[PDB]
């Protein structure tokens, strides 16, 4: 009842890999 | 004999169909199981489809509040030294036990998650596992 | 039915028709329920229900396979084509 | 067609007497090898297939096997693996794969209870 | 009073969460020759190799370690309507108990 | 004649004629995994009324009316060998084929795990001879034949008019299945549940035909 899933957004989700110059200019 | 087109319906469908059309000259066995106790679903031929545009799938994702406890759980110790056993039960580990600490916590009221989860870290250390954070 | 002699093929389709078979429901024993328009594949076939003394105004084809239904009262008209299989 | 397998060994056995007769000897010492001497002196073909013979034999050697009746008269198969058709093959690979696997059940519990053609 | 919720809520495979490399214990139940059969739990078993090390002690019924990667491993190719399967899910040995 | 009319119309007025409801619960399918499924990836469409729901994509069986579908699956079959039904087990998964043909042994009836030879069903009746009784239930334990497409004799039995009672997995096409019931069929505890079960549920029909045949003979 209290222990029915709950529609939420997806943890455990790995942070996306950016390239090695990303954030540089 | 009978019919063998599979595809103009249900099993059940024919052979009532053919027996009161009297053709059939006995009635079969499990004819009279399927009426006296019928299924839930008529089992009626269908070939499948594909979804097209927009439509997606009514199975939803299975989530819960202690999964996102487990998260940060998971992104600072790992798993736990204690290997799972998952024939056991109430394997309790140290995921569980942390989370239900984190909760026994949040039923204390500290709205700061990060004292919840240092206090989780205490009464750990007070239960007497040993935290193999990698700092 | 198929072969290469002919009394042979009647007989191969005669054995095997039976075992392919249909039921249908009439209305009163003498008409479909209500009517039906649809196509089987290009053959847009299309019949409308009849009362009592309203005969078989119907395809060959369909007039025999109806009289062997049991059908006795219908209208059809079919166009586009006319494959006897179709 | 059974029948007609019994009607072979009385008649096989009725000329193994008739045989005994007028060959002037005893139809309880009469035996095959014996048989086969008579026959083969008897009706002399000319022939170079042994097979197109005068042969009067065992005849469950001359007549094949007729096949034994998987089902009573209430229609159910009497061998569980009946329904593969195959039946008496696919019976013996599962006692041997049995044979197999309580071999490596005894090999392992031997490690924890410690020409031809 | 016991709900069909209430039996995976808390049920360890919820608890463990993701299986991207962690510890599980894992028992043989069948040998072929070179290959050893875990089966650690969940759908499908591992299947892995004999190491030198402790050789004849991997038997029947021994426990051992397992890495646990991914449960199933399974991935749809280039023109294939729905995914293909393996059975297995492969992950890597370490050591006993 | 009337005393064999009674002796069938007796147990077709009760929704337990053996009492299939304590055979199982729902606390032993959960602890047989039965609850567990593929990846999401080769999940198929029928199954959507079947399945709870994903748990990162690993699909869970809603197991509430499983068990639904398994009480009128186990009232099917056991009403069927009450009647003397020839049950065929067909099951063609290479890895708990031993188990299986040894469970129809030892509850009298009937297996085919082997590779189907081609007009088996369908052409009866010059594979095995003239005058054949087909089998007049077959339950499936993997519909899925070893190459994960449906099985022929899917196809094949509901088209000679005979009832299929399987066990339908999170991948399968359940549509000429009769009597589906969605369960893992993979693992060795959950097939052990089943091979536990359907033994079960022959037997204690079997004891309760037998009485009732005691029940003619006890008057006359
Ligand atoms: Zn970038
Ligand atoms: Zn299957």
């Amino acid at each position: 009842n209290e222990d029915l899933p709950i529609s939420m957004e997806n943890p455990y989700k790995e942070p996306l890999k950016k390239c090695i110059l990303c954030g540089k200019h | 004999a009978g019919s063998r087109l599979e595809t103009v319906g249900s099993i059940f469908s024919r052979t009532r169909d053919l027996v009161r059309a009297g053709v059939l000259k006995e009635k079969p066995l499990w004819f009279d199981v399927y009426d006296a106790f019928p299924p839930l679903r008529e089992p009626v031929f269908q070939r499948p489809r594909v979804r097209y545009g927009k439509a997606k799938a009514p199975i939803q994702d299975i989530w819960y509040h202690e999964d996102r406890i487990r998260a940060k759980f998971y992104s600072v110790y790992g798993s736990g030294q204690r290997a799972f056993d998952l024939f056991n039960p109430n394997f309790k580990s140290t995921c569980q036990r942390f989370v239900e600490k984190y909760t026994e916590l949040q039923k204390l009221g500290e709205t700061d998650e990060e004292k919840l989860f240092v206090e989780t870290g205490k009464a750990l250390l007070a239960e007497g596992v040993i935290l193999r954070r990698v700092g | 039915g198929k072969a290469t002699d002919r009394m042979d093929a009647f007989r191969k389709a005669k054995n095997r028709a039976v075992h392919h078979l249909h039921y249908i429901e009439r209305y009163e024993d003498h008409t479909i329920f209500h009517d039906i328009s649809l196509r089987f594949k290009r053959t847009h076939i299309k019949m409308k229900k009849q009362p009592k003394g309203y005969g078989l105004r119907c395809h060959r084809a369909i007039i025999t396979i109806c009289r062997l239904i049991g059908i006795k009262d219908m209208y059809a008209k079919v166009s586009g084509s006319i494959n006897m299989l179709s | 067609t059974e029948d007609f397998i019994k009607k072979q060994i009385e008649e096989f056995n009725i000329g193994k007497r008739h045989l005994a007769n007028m060959m002037g000897e005893d139809p309880e010492t009469f035996t095959q090898e014996d048989i086969d001497r008579a026959i083969a002196y008897l009706f002399p073909s000319g022939l170079f297939e042994k097979r197109a013979r005068p042969v009067m034999k065992h005849p469950e050697q001359i007549f094949p096997r007729q096949r034994a009746i998987q089902w009573g008269e209430d229609g159910r198969p009497f061998h569980y693996l009946f329904y593969t058709g195959k039946q008496s093959y696919y019976s013996l690979m599962h006692d041997v794969y049995g044979m197999l696997l309580n071999l490596e059940k005894h090999q392992s519990h031997l490690q924890a209870k410690s020409g031809s053609r | 009073v016991e709900s069909f919720a209430s039996m995976l809520r808390h049920s360890p495979l919820t608890q463990m969460g993701p299986a991207k490399d962690k510890l599980v214990i894992g028992r043989i139940f069948h040998i072929v020759e070179n290959d050893l059969y875990i089966d650690f739990g969940g759908k499908f078993h591992c299947v892995c190799r004999r190491p030198e090390v402790d050789g004849e002690k991997y038997q029947k019924g021994t426990r051992v370690r397992l890495r646990l990667l991914d449960l199933e491993l399974t991935s749809r190719f280039l023109g294939a309507t729905t995914d293909t399967t393996v059975l297995e899910a492969n992950a890597v040995l370490l050591g006993i108990q | 004649t009337d005393f064999n009319d009674k002796i069938l119309n007796e147990p077709l007025k009760h929704s337990d004629f053996f009492n299939v409801k304590e055979l199982f619960s729902v606390r032993s399918l959960f602890d047989a995994r039965v609850h567990l499924g593929h990846k999401a990836g080769c999940r198929h469409r029928f199954m959507e009324p079947y399945i709870f729901g994903s748990r990162l994509d690993h699909d869970i069986i809603d197991l509430e009316q499983t068990a639904t579908h398994l009480q009128l699956a186990l009232n099917f079959t056991a009403h069927m060998a009450y009647r003397k039904g020839i049950i065929l087990f067909i099951s063609r998964n290479r890895q708990f084929s031993y188990l299986i043909e040894n469970m129809a042994r030892d509850c009298g009836e009937y297996a085919h795990t082997r590779y189907f030879r081609g007009g088996m069903l369908t052409n009866a009746r010059l594979l095995f001879g003239p005058t054949v009784r087909l089998p007049d239930l077959i339950i499936f334990l993997h519909t899925l034949n070893n190459i994960f497409e449906p099985h022929v004799a899917v196809r094949d039995a509901a088209k000679m008019n005979i009832p299929t009672v399987g066990i339908v997995d999170t991948n399968c096409n359940p549509c000429l299945i009769t009597y589906p019931v969605p369960g893992n069929d993979d693992s060795p505890l959950a097939v052990h549940l089943y091979c536990r079960l359907f033994q079960t549920a022959i037997t204690r029909a079997k004891e309760k035909r037998q009485q009732v045949e005691a029940l003619y003979r006890l008057q006359g």
